[PDB]
């Protein structure tokens, strides 16, 4: 066993976390006081959930988990939920006043202040483990902190852990739920520091969440109570290899040697199916064959984009609930033939398949229908570069009148900064098209 | 807790205070002896942000009161919500300012500012994270102008890195009460320049305009404009006092609506406004028509003589969110003329459940347009008809300023002008 | 159409298909650019409460 | 009020499609680079397709196809029906053709070889040479891809005149995937007794600007072969349009998709002296006979823009 801390930063981290371990302790049969009547090793063990949750000695189960964030309100309901009893107060940092949407302010300003006293919170959450692998991280793009804060932790991370693995849950910039008009500035600065120090990163784009909530669950106005079930359920799936036995990602190693053959090119696409509403009282189960087609509907996407237009490099289908092998094999040669699914030369064209076998869990009194089987696909496409390049060009617009950037002047950054920063991203872009790229008449 | 620390300063200043801290105490459930009355959670999740809370659960505005002739707060104290204020947080002096900005901000102003500092630095040292500030005031008179800005200047000094908001009530010709206006407002209008993160620009020529035009007022009074001013205050201010996910505090709606430091001066607006019908139900697509519409925007300027930088809508009532939506981003798209290409997304929308006390559903409008560059240009050409003949100077010189400060005020706000013509063919 | 590494638990299973075969900065560098970036920050300030004493 | 954006200055359908849009009240013209549309005629090179769809509140439509052109260029094209099993080698109204990269330049020389053994005129296009032995054709290609294609020895000839043409057709698919047949094509014909290019740009003799079009067309294969366009030629026209776009719609299909693609097309035919019909090319972004151009231009708005934008019999022939 090797145990896996999980990092949020700021509001969105850290109500996405809120999510992710309510669900977890369902899908482990974990009490909201902590206890867990099936673990019959009492105060301690090395089954595969003790990845994620640490044991006291009177029998609690405490997740490996810290919640950062620069303003106390968002971490104050975590103290106060229904899962209070869960964490310990070493586990819940907050400061007074928040980064105002300001990468400068939460990477400088606030950061610096900080930073040691995270750091110190994560070293007791690692010397209580005897294998860490690495780290989850879940932030906003746009957020001040989310942005300004996780890049100068994830710089601190691959010093003090230089070789532990650093996963990213990453929530894209959506105007239909923004908060910030800078956030495209905010978005391209934490990805041009973060991008060495991270192995793999999953990027949600708030736009298809919210399109998802409201297509599927026939929600007018998905709240962010809404965007985070969905969000939990995506991330339940991805890491469900890590918390309960199997063969396939099973460390933080694997998910990069299955899924990122290059350094920088490391955000798979996610793709989920089925959602479904609770309100009707019958669905139709979809097969294996129907939720496997559905992996390839755009819709579907964490991130709207069109993979027909890309080239893969390497693709994961995780499934939970009644499948079996036979049939995801038959759903795979029928896609096959009628869709536009194109490898890059220099890799195999295949499929990594792993199934869990009890069904995604909901949370009761959700929005999500409970369902008989579900798949995520994970495919690293250079199709996803499309949403790079929406948020270059928003960059764009906005720089070349500089608006907005004596905010971040004011706070000690410099105007190279940002100009370094949209260079390396020019350079992703120009990665993403050498891998993936073939009037008047 | 992020409070914020409220000054009121000079006759104007004071009288439109007065009414605002009357219209949110109403709206957090506070009666005018400061005891909470309401029926909601949600007025004290973030009461703190404008009140103390004293011995035996009372609440007292974190308010200062300033002024150089007793006459205005000796009929705040004698007003309807006027025992509610910190009796020690009245800081008057006798003499008066006499509409002279060098008496407020360079000879009497300069002998009252430091108690004023006393109580502001008081209010300070109890707030467990302050924000910054709001200052309401006039830029036409001598008190909350000359005064207010070297107030404005002296807590920067001491509060460097909190906001500074204001709230400034901009002279008119047709509402003026001395010929000296312009001169006060020039002045004044270089310090908000330098000094302030976000200044409201309510122009009284557009108060009065909507009392005669719109709400049908033969004699509008200064009453009258000032039940305009407190709805939008509220209105504004509505983000900073209820729980809410946009331009929750000061900084991050500076962020959200400052491209350029200097262009931080907003065109306010409010809806409904309508003659006494009164009980008729307002929809959606009404709400959204008449907020963006200039006859009920506070500064005189035509925004379809310049374009937004930024906007910000705040909705107020039980509405559809999904409607709202759709109307906000039908007149976005159908006007995008208007609005400046090169800032993606540049209008925000927040909804509050609460409604103000006599309506059902309201919306306030804060626009950063470089059609406010026509205020500036009225005041700028008020100020050289007058300055080219030196008139009205020997009340100036008199206090000690040289005619030189008078060019430089002049220079500074045209270069304001300048600047907004610059975005706007942008 | 292929299937290899078929291994399984009894809490599900994992293989893999294949249709086609194919053809860091230091601790103190990070110091001196939070201090050179503290160090703006004071300038400016120093500068602004100079132009006010002025 | 619907808004649009132009961003080809250079497209005369859409130039007219555009001040067709400011005729009708309810369509209002932006800045080209504002976003906030809901047509966008694109430009030809480097649409940004990436950035269509992420406008909250708005039916986003673009008037390309993205991945059209793997139809619409000369290689890929005869990549296409070679690869494709909808097509396939066998493929019997396209010319022989070969991809030869200055490779199918080993496999050309066997085909070319195996009938001088046994007529073998090629063409050489991407600036055309026609030669009738391959080591002269292949020295051209050395001075970009091109494709090496058998050239049609034996074409249909007018009378009087006995000269060659070809014939376009212009074919419009709308966002559901509709294939209309705009019911009038054009003959660019050859001025000169077989002359071997009938291009418009390379006059007047027989008919204005070497353009015939259907309804004299037809009425000449009635008096001088005793059948009909839509029998000899116009059957085979409207099945080689079904296979190309039926063969490409699940790659370029918008169906499911945040935004929306209709695309006007070219295509060029020729028929042989046994009436039978030969695809040449397909345009992607093709011009229009100076007659047809009001015709055409308002059925676009009809049947691709007002389909999807409303507002407050039909000239194509849908297959
Ligand atoms: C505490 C007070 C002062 C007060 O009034 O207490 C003595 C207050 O104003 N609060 C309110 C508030 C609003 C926004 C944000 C925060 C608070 C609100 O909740 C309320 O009470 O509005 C008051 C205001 C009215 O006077 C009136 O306006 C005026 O004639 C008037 C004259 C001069 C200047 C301004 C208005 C008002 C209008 O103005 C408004 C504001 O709605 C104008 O067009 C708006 C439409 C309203 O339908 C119409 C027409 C009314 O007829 C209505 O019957 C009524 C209400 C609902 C009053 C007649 C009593
Ligand atoms: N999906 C989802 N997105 C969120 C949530 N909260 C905030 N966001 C998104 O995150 C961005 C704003 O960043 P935040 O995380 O709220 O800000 P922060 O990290 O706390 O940083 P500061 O508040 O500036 O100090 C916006 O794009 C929001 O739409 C959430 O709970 N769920
Ligand atoms: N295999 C073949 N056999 C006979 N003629 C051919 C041929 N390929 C091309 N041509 C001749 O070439 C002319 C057009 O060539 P092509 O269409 O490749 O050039 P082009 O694309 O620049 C003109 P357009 O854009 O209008 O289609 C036709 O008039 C046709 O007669
Ligand atoms: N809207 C409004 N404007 C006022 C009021 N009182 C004065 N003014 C305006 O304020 C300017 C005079 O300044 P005033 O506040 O009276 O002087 P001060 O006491 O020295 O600050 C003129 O432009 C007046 O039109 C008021 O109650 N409401
Ligand atoms: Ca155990
Ligand atoms: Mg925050
Ligand atoms: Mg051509
Ligand atoms: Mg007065």
């Amino acid at each position: 066993m090797r145990e896996c801390i999980s990092i949020h930063v700021g509001q969105a981290g850290v109500q996405i976390g809120n999510a992710c371990w309510e669900l977890y302790c369902l899908e482990h049969g974990i009490q909201p006081d902590g206890q867990m009547p099936s673990d019959k090793t009492i105060g301690g063990g090395d089954d595969s959930f003790n990845t994620f949750f640490s044991e006291t000695g009177a029998g609690k189960h405490v997740p490996r988990a810290v919640f950062v964030d620069l303003e106390p309100t968002v971490i104050d309901e975590v103290r106060t939920g229904t899962y209070r009893q869960l964490f310990h107060p070493e586990q819940l940092i907050t400061g007074k006043e928040d980064a105002a949407n300001n990468y400068a302010r939460g990477h400088y300003t606030i950061g610096k202040e900080i930073i040691d006293l995270v750091l110190d919170r994560i070293r007791k959450l690692a010397d209580q483990c005897t294998g860490l692998q690495g780290f989850l991280v879940f932030h906003s793009f746009g957020g001040g902190t989310g942005s300004g804060f996780t890049s100068l932790l994830m710089e601190r991370l691959s010093v003090d852990y230089g070789k532990k693995s650093k996963l990213e849950f990453s929530i894209y910039p959506a105007p239909q739920v923004s908060t910030a008009v800078v956030e495209p500035y905010n978005s391209i600065l934490t990805t041009h520091t973060t991008l060495e120090h991270s192995d793999c990163a999953f990027m949600v784009d708030n736009e298809a969440i919210y399109d998802i909530c409201r297509r599927n669950l026939d929600i007018e106005r998905p709240t962010y109570t809404n965007l985070n079930r969905l969000i939990s359920q995506i991330v339940s799936s991805i890491t469900a290899s890590l918390r309960f036995d199997g063969a396939l990602n099973v460390d933080l190693t694997e998910f990069q040697t299955n899924l990122v053959p290059y350094p920088r090119i490391h955000f798979p696409l996610a793709t989920y199916a089925p959602v479904i509403s609770a309100e009707k009282a019958y669905h139709e189960q979809l097969s294996v064959a129907e939720i496997t087609n559905a992996c390839f509907e755009p819709a579907n996407q964490m991130v709207k984009c069109d993979p027909r237009h890309g080239k893969y490099m390497a693709c994961c289908l995780l499934y939970r609930g009644d499948v079996v092998p036979k049939d995801v094999n038959a759903a795979i040669a029928t896609i096959k033939t009628k869709r536009s699914i194109q490898f890059v030369d220099w890799c195999p064209t295949g499929f990594k398949v792993g199934i869990n076998y009890q069904p995604p869990t909901v949370v009761p009194g959700g929005d999500l229908a409970k369902v008989q089987r579900a798949v995520c696909m994970l495919s690293n496409t250079t199709a996803i570069a499309e949403a790079w390049a929406r948020l270059d060009h928003k960059f764009d617009l906005m720089y070349a009148k500089r608006a907005f950037v004596h905010w971040y002047v004011g706070e000690g950054m410099e105007e190279g900064e940002f100009s370094e920063a949209r260079e390396d991203m020019a350079a992703l872009e120009k990665d993403y098209e050498e891998v993936g790229v073939d009037g008047e008449e | 807790m992020r409070e914020i620390v409220h000054i009121q300063a000079g006759q104007c200043g004071n009288q439109i205070g007065a009414k605002f801290w009357e219209v949110i105490s109403d709206e957090h459930g506070i009666d005018p002896t400061g005891s909470y009355h309401g029926d909601s959670d949600l007025q004290l999740e973030r009461i703190n942000v404008y009140y103390n809370e004293a011995t035996g659960n009372k609440y007292v505005p974190r308010a200062i009161l300033v002024d150089l002739e007793p006459g205005t707060m000796d009929s705040v104290r004698s007003g309807p919500f006027g025992q509610i204020f910190r009796p020690d947080n009245f800081v008057f002096g006798q003499s008066g300012a006499g509409n002279n900005w060098a008496k407020g901000h360079y000879t009497e102003g300069a002998e009252l500012v430091d108690s004023v500092l006393d109580v502001v630095r008081k209010e300070s040292e109890s707030c467990d994270c302050l924000q910054g500030f709001q200052l309401t005031h006039s830029l036409g008179g001598g008190t909350g102008s000359g005064m207010g800005t070297l107030l404005i200047s002296k807590i920067r000094e001491e509060y460097p890195d909190r906001i500074m908001n204001t709230f400034s009530v901009m002279p008119s010709p047709k509402v003026s009460d001395t010929v000296v206006e312009p001169y006060n407002a020039t002045l004044s209008v270089h310090q908000l320049v330098e000094n302030t993160d976000e200044t409201y620009c309510i122009d009284n020529e557009a108060l009065y305009d909507i009392c005669f035009r719109t709400l049908k007022l033969t004699t509008p009074t200064y009453g009258d404009l000032n039940h305009l001013v407190s709805a939008t205050m509220s209105g504004v201010t509505t983000c900073l006092r209820f729980p809410g996910q946009l331009n929750a505090d000061l900084r991050k709606l500076a962020v959200n609506m400052v491209p350029f430091p200097r262009l931080h001066f907003f065109m306010p607006g409010f809806a409904p406004l309508t003659s006494r019908q009164q009980y008729r139900a307002l929809t959606v697509p009404e709400l959204t028509q008449q907020m963006f519409d200039s006859k009920n925007m506070m500064a005189a300027c035509d925004p379809r003589h310049g374009r937004y930088l930024t906007v910000a809508a705040i909705f107020r009532g039980r509405m559809s969110m999904k409607e709202v939506d759709e109307q906000m981003l039908n007149v976005q798209n159908k006007n995008s003329s208007y609005f400046v290409e090169w800032i993606p997304n540049n209008v925000k929308t927040a909804v509050c459940d609460i409604p103000p006390r006599g309506l059902k559903m309201s919306a306030t409008f804060i626009g950063n347009s470089t059609a406010i560059q026509e205020l500036f240009k009225r005041i700028s050409e008020q100020f050289t008809a007058m300055f080219r003949r030196k008139a009205f100077l020997h009340w100036y010189t008199g206090e000690g300023m040289d005619e030189m400060e008078f060019t430089e005020a002049e220079s500074n706000m045209n270069d304001l002008v300048s600047e907004y013509q610059q975005y706007q063919d942008a | 159409m292929e299937v290899i590494e078929l291994n399984k638990c009894t809490s599900g299973q994992s293989f893999e298909v294949i249709l086609k075969p194919p053809s860091d900065p230091s601790l103190e560098e990070i110091q001196k650019k939070l201090e050179a970036a503290e160090e703006r920050r004071k300038y400016q300030e120093a500068e602004l409460l100079k132009h006010l004493a002025e | 009020m619907y808004t649009f954006v132009v961003r080809d200055e250079n497209s005369s359908v859409y130039a007219e499609v555009s001040r067709l849009l400011l005729a009708t009240g309810q369509w209002k013209r932006l800045r080209k680079d504002n976003p906030r549309f809901n047509l966008m005629l694109g430009e030809r090179n480097r649409l940004p397709f990436g950035r269509l769809g992420h406008e909250p509140g708005l039916v986003q439509l673009v008037n390309y196809y993205r991945g059209a052109d793997k139809l619409c260029r000369k290689a890929s094209l005869v990549k296409l029906i070679k690869t494709s099993p909808e097509l396939s080698e066998s493929c019997t109204w396209f010319p022989e053709s070969y991809v030869i990269y200055p490779d199918e330049r080993e496999v050309f020389l066997a085909a070319y070889n195996r009938r001088r053994e046994g007529g073998n005129v090629w063409i050489a296009k991407s600036g055309i040479l026609i030669s009738s032995e391959a080591s002269e054709l292949l020295d051209f290609i050395d001075e970009q891809v091109h494709v090496i294609q058998k050239y049609l020895e034996k074409p249909l000839l007018l009378e009087p005149g006995h000269r060659k043409f070809d014939i376009r057709s212009w074919v419009l698919v709308d966002h559901l995937y509709n294939i209309y047949l705009y019911r009038e094509g054009v003959l660019r014909t050859s001025s000169e007794p077989y002359c071997h290019l009938t291009n418009h740009c390379i006059y007047g003799r027989y008919e204005e600007g070497n353009e015939m079009f259907f309804e004299e067309f037809n009425q000449y294969l009635m008096d001088a072969l005793n059948t009909t366009l839509e029998n000899s030629i116009l059957l085979q026209i409207k099945h080689i349009i079904r296979s190309c776009l039926m063969c490409i719609e699940p790659a370029i299909s918008t169906k499911h998709l945040h935004y929306q693609s209709f695309q006007l097309f070219g295509f060029d035919f020729m028929v042989d002296e046994e009436l039978k019909v030969w695809l040449i090319e397909v345009n992607g972004a093709p011009a229009c006979a100076q007659k047809l151009y009001a015709e055409l231009c308002q059925g676009i708005v009809d049947v691709a823009i007002s389909s999807v934008f409303p507002l407050a019999t039909s000239i194509f022939i849908k297959l």
